[PDB]
């Protein structure tokens, strides 16, 4: 049952070196293990950066070459990974693990064995923009039904809350969740459905809050 | 490097059989690639399944299999169950390197497909005196949670500006996502329409706004 267990610094700023450590419990680094790297943007797919064996030898992404170093502490039972010049592409989700290593004949690097263990990840943000207090902006308008919504656009970091009518509209509003742009900044999109004969008559006013920024907004939607 | 290509979403019933696939550019898989399994439930850590084509660990069920089928890596279930749901990565040696595919999402379907309702709306007129421009295209109520966003200015695809999330589950067990394209004011101008696509299970849903 060999334990992996990783640590990170959790919020990086742009053009930084990044520091990874990755803790082996079980297993010692001078066995016959090839020590990986992996990690993972939001909302996309598993990327491999690069793997060491004890002995020095390194493999890394080939796209990434010039900026991926790995190392080694036997003193420390311990395996790390340096990337420099980080910028906000680089924001994921980073995982260090481990396969075993497989020769033929006399000792060599056969590559049988594949990948037996996880660590637990650790996620590194990229923190391309500052506070931003966000944009919103209105999404003026299904038969009888007709739906409006409030655009917040720009913002960070995360938490932010919507509501409508300061509350008293809780039937029908969908907040969808924020997207994260490549610049850094957050935005979403709430939407209600109301019908669509007191579009004339009742007014819909969007609230959002953003604490971090100390900024709250009260937004009519017109027809239009 | 190579570009390893699996397929976007594959369904299953409770019980039954599938097949994921997974490609690379090169041209056939052999077991010198030796390719691997994972799967990685939402938001769980990718756990290992089959290594060197063939092989399970100590904790793959009997259920799932590996082989090698016309120049492809191939991963077959057997017995579907819904715990078998999630997003199956291929991983494959090429040229001193390691490379994972795109990922397929499978899922166990506990209930007939959804399809989404698409609400598309236009740059609103307070944006565009702050010198910005983004169409929103929301998405919501479709089942599975895989879907494929496509944006198009006129006749010809776009894809400078465009940012989406991934589907989030409901409260409803289904799932929503949402699509932005932002564009300067003179592009929103200079065109005659923009739409946006939206295929899920091989059906498409095309809105469309203009500026006059």
């Amino acid at each position: 049952q060999v334990q992996l267990q990783e640590s990170g610094p959790g919020l990086m700023k742009p053009s930084g070196t990044l520091f990874l450590t990755c803790a082996v419990s079980g297993a010692s680094i001078s066995s016959s293990n090839w020590w990986n790297w992996v990690r993972q943007p939001p909302g996309k797919g598993l990327e491999w950066i690069g793997e060491i064996y004890h002995d020095g030898s390194v493999s890394r992404n080939p796209f990434l070459q010039s900026r991926i170093t790995m190392s080694v502490d036997k003193s420390k039972n311990q395996f790390s990974l340096k990337l420099t010049s980080v910028t906000a592409a680089d924001t994921a989700v980073y995982y260090c693990a481990k396969r075993w290593d497989s020769s033929g004949w006399i000792t060599r690097h056969t590559y049988d064995y594949g990948v037996d263990v996880w660590g637990r990840g650790t996620s590194v943000f990229v923190a391309s923009a500052s506070t931003k207090g966000p944009s919103v902006f209105p999404l003026a308008p299904s038969g009888g039904t007709a739906a409006l919504g409030c655009l917040v656009k720009d913002y960070f970091p995360e938490p932010v809350t919507v509501s409508w009518n300061s509350g008293a509209l809780t039937s029908g509003v969908h907040t969808f969740p924020a997207v994260l742009q490549s610049s850094g900044l957050y935005s979403l999109s709430s939407v209600v459905t109301v019908p669509s004969s007191s579009l004339g008559t009742q007014t819909y006013i969007c609230n959002v809050n953003h604490k971090p920024s100390n900024t709250k907004v009260d937004k009519k939607v017109e027809p239009k | 490097q190579t570009v390893v290509t699996q397929e976007p979403s594959l369904t299953v019933s409770p019980g039954g059989t599938v097949t994921l696939t997974c490609a690379s550019s090169a041209g056939a898989v052999t077991s010198d690639f030796s390719p691997n399994w994972f799967l990685q439930k939402p938001g769980q850590v990718p756990r290992s399944l089959i290594y060197n084509t063939d092989k399970r660990h100590s904790w793959t069920p009997a259920r799932f299999s590996g082989s090698l089928i016309g120049g492809k890596a191939a991963l077959t279930l057997s017995g579907a169950q819904p715990d078998d749901e999630g997003d199956y990565y291929c991983l494959v040696h090429y040229r001193g390197a390691w490379v994972f595919g795109g990922g397929t999402r499978l899922t166990v379907l506990s209930q007939p497909k959804a399809a989404p309702s698409v609400t598309l709306f236009p740059p609103s007129s307070e944006e565009l005196q702050a010198n910005k421009a983004t169409l929103v295209c929301l998405i919501s109520d479709f089942y599975p949670g895989a879907v494929t966003v496509a944006w198009k200015a006129d006749s010809s695809p776009v894809k400078a500006g465009v940012e989406t999330t991934t589907p989030s589950k409901q409260s409803n067990n289904k799932y929503a996502a949402s699509s932005y394209l932002s564009l300067t004011p003179e592009q929103w101008k200079s065109h005659r329409s923009y739409s946006c696509q939206v295929t899920h299970e091989g059906s498409t849903v095309e809105k469309t706004v203009a500026p006059t």
